[PDB]
């Protein structure tokens, strides 16, 4: 049995694998290391299409999808979300503080808010911008 | 979007699943990644899959439950990566569309810690963080 | 083979059924069966765990979740949404008319109405009496 | 919830599933009715099923995808009902819930219009309509 080990997608996730490794390397949960390692892509700005600095909807509005599952069947999700820079967490909450195991937008954020989470603004001066550029070619 | 699955020193799995969707999708849109089953399916008997790519496609034929089923049948994570992906392929064609708009691939693990993963095109890569260290890998993909 | 053949969930899918083999007997396609079929309940206020008459969310709204998926991996889905009666034809037309398979929340209804569908209070009477009766018993604050 | 799955005169199936979900729900709560593979699975070639119930417990395991991949695999819908609501029954367990606090069912078809049904609690019927007539059908249920 090869473990622990951590698979992940794209060549950020070279990145996000180091923070999941500082949790399975010490002997923590598989579920703990997904947590972290994800929501470093979701704190970088420069991560594009994860969280903070995500390109927006056509409508220039930055909306989340995120869902967590352990090793027990427990299951958590958040769809449609805005404001919310860790969604991951949102749906782990979802999965340990709820009945349910997904909530979609407006009730998602109003569950995060109540959880503790802070309302910020997802969209970088950098989506703005191209966002707008997108405008103009699509004309939409 | 990125999805992430590990098995921990216990044996245990989990995964995560998060993206800011489709740039400029219409406002409401959902992908596959908060939907269990389609961007992301673990079961601790057998493995766990997350799927990338468009997430129409993933959710349409309901993706990381089918891998993990194959593999619960008895495929390795890499023939249940590819299998899933040529049903994919198959199911684009019977709905008359071009393999060459659409990119699905998919990352898998089993209870041993064997991984595999398999795309429709060529591009796509993911990273691997065992005792042999971190790494980034590239898998197989039908569309040649 | 025994065909055309339709099923329901519950009792009341019994009179569900009779709108879709309407459809069904005469030839027609399955999708159209089950879209006029369930469309049935949907409209109907007395059947209050679908559409119309729905019991709303513990802040008295009513939301709606729906999806179809016809013979050829084709597939829509709305979920959350409010003030459409007949959120099963708005999946149907995320089906057709877009290039996404779901949508939801304030996005879904946007849809809805950009597709000619007209926004109605779903909340009946007795709905919002019996809501308002689980307010007391629970003692939630909305 | 309602969710109803037809074979036509062509031989071909489609499905539709609706509901105004758990009374009382959180805000922007969401069920297994508009999810692809847990409230509802079409596949031509194989047969469809839909599912009703505590929608968690079906999006949990993804339980349409389940029941047509099992008929897929050459049970009759009947047994892949069955089998479908014995994996709800053994995650519930292994989750340490009790079977008494959830109810889910599942209604299949397959291409060669033969049908069935399985339940975890009694009280759950279906209305079946083919040539012969409309019925209102009561499946066998594991919680005995
Ligand atoms: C199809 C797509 O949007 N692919 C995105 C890809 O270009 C990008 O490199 C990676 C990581 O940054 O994210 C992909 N996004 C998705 O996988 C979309 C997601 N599955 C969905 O919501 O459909
Ligand atoms: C759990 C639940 O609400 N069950 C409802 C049941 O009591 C009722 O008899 C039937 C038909 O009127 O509808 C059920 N509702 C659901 O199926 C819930 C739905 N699947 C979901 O949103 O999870």
């Amino acid at each position: 049995t090869n473990k622990p080990i951590v698979l992940s997608t794209w060549n950020f996730g070279l990145h996000a694998n180091v923070e999941a490794w500082k949790v399975l390397s010490k002997g923590g949960k598989a579920l703990d290391a997904v947590e972290k390692g994800v929501r470093l892509v979701e704190d970088d700005p420069t991560e594009r299409s994860v969280g903070y600095g995500g390109r927006p909807d056509r409508d220039g509005r930055v909306t989340l999808d995120a869902c967590i599952m352990d090793e027990n069947y427990n299951i958590g999700s958040v769809a449609c979300m805005e404001h919310i820079k860790n969604p991951i967490s949102v749906a782990r909450a979802v999965m340990e503080k709820t009945p349910h195991v997904m909530l979609v937008g407006d009730g998602a954020l109003e569950f995060a808010l109540s959880q503790g989470f802070k309302k910020e603004n997802l969209l970088t001066a950098e989506s703005e911008k191209e966002w707008k550029e997108w405008l103009k070619t699509s004309q939409y | 979007c990125i999805g992430m699955i590990a098995l921990d020193a216990q044996g245990n799995l989990s995964g995560a699943c998060t993206t800011s969707g489709m740039a400029y999708k219409m406002h409401g849109r959902v992908g596959d990644s908060p939907i269990i089953g389609a961007g992301l399916f673990v079961d601790n008997e057998i493995g766990a899959a997350t799927a990338t790519g468009h997430g129409e496609e993933v959710i349409r034929t309901v993706g990381t439950h089918l891998v993990v089923e194959l593999m619960n049948q008895g495929r390795t994570p890499q023939q249940a990566c590819k299998e899933a992906v040529e049903r994919i392929v198959k199911i684009v064609n019977r709905r008359g569309k071009n393999l060459k708009d659409i990119q699905v691939g998919f990352i898998a693990l089993n209870k041993k810690g064997e991984y595999g993963a398999y795309c429709i095109q060529d591009g796509f890569n993911f990273a691997v963080h065992d005792q042999k260290g971190n790494r980034l890998e590239t898998p197989g993909f039908a569309l040649k």
